């Protein structure tokens, strides 16, 4: 089941190959990314979605930086979807979800610069 | 209101030549709450207030006057509105770690939901 998050190819893969993989900047270029959840662990949806929210975001961020140093516009903006966002979002302080209910706040909160 | 302590910043909506003075002795030192929704325009009603008590001078001298304005500028707005300011990003403000209470120092550093 965590041959995902957990498989030899995790290992060997870049953190360049990634974000490319998550944003569709790679061999197939695509504007919208489906990330398809439905068979990952609900033990573990909530470790995959916060890092890729957050992996997301920093890319926003990082763009940013090299923004004020380039200071062009060529601009790589992000909108991210989230259905059943009650669920990876919840208003309950239980430890389950707490992951990716930061991960989702900090762009609620910072994303709108980045 | 008295002439010396008449402070003006708008005019009456149904007569634009009527201008509507308040007591700038009792507008500052009493605390102001300025509500409105987004999109109303509550950015410029701050940014023209501080204006008008910043080119504002006693005229018996020429340079800086005494107005001391701290804004806690969080949609990065107020740079443009004044050029000749003191803006502080987190590039540039260094607020010192031990200054903190104890209380602002656990906040930073523990977690509280554990
Ligand atoms: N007194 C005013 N007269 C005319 N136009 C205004 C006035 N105040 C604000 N606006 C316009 O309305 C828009 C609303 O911005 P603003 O009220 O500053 O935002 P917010 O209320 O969300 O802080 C601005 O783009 C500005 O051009
Ligand atoms: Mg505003």
């Amino acid at each position: 089941r965590l041959d995902f998050i957990l498989g030899e190819g995790s290992k060997s893969v870049t953190f360049k190959e990634t974000l490319e993989t998550l944003i569709s900047y790679g061999k197939d270029k695509s504007n919208i990314t489906i990330l398809d959840v439905s068979g990952v662990p609900f033990e573990v949806l909530s470790i995959c979605v916060s890092l890729i929210s957050r992996l997301i975001f920093e890319f926003g961020y990082h763009s940013k930086k090299i923004k004020r140093k380039s200071n062009e516009n060529q601009d790589i903006p992000i909108l991210i979807v989230y259905e059943e966002a009650h669920k990876y979002a919840p208003k309950s302080d239980l430890s389950k979800y707490r992951t990716s209910k930061e991960a989702i706040e900090r762009i609620a909160k910072e994303g709108r610069k980045y | 209101i008295d002439i010396n302590d008449r402070f003006t910043f708008s005019s009456l909506s149904l007569n634009t030549k009527v201008s509507v003075p308040v007591n700038g002795n009792r507008f500052f030192n009493k605390h102001i709450a300025i509500v409105g929704s987004t999109g109303s325009g509550k950015s410029h009603t701050v940014a023209k207030i501080l204006q008008k008590a910043v080119d504002e001078k006693q005229e018996g001298y020429k340079g800086l006057n005494n107005s001391h304005i701290i804004i806690f500028d969080i949609h990065s707005e107020y740079e443009n509105a004044f050029p000749n300011s003191n803006v502080l990003n987190v590039d540039t403000l260094t607020l010192p770690y031990w200054l903190l209470n104890g209380d602002e120092l656990e906040e930073l550093f523990l977690d509280t939901e554990a």
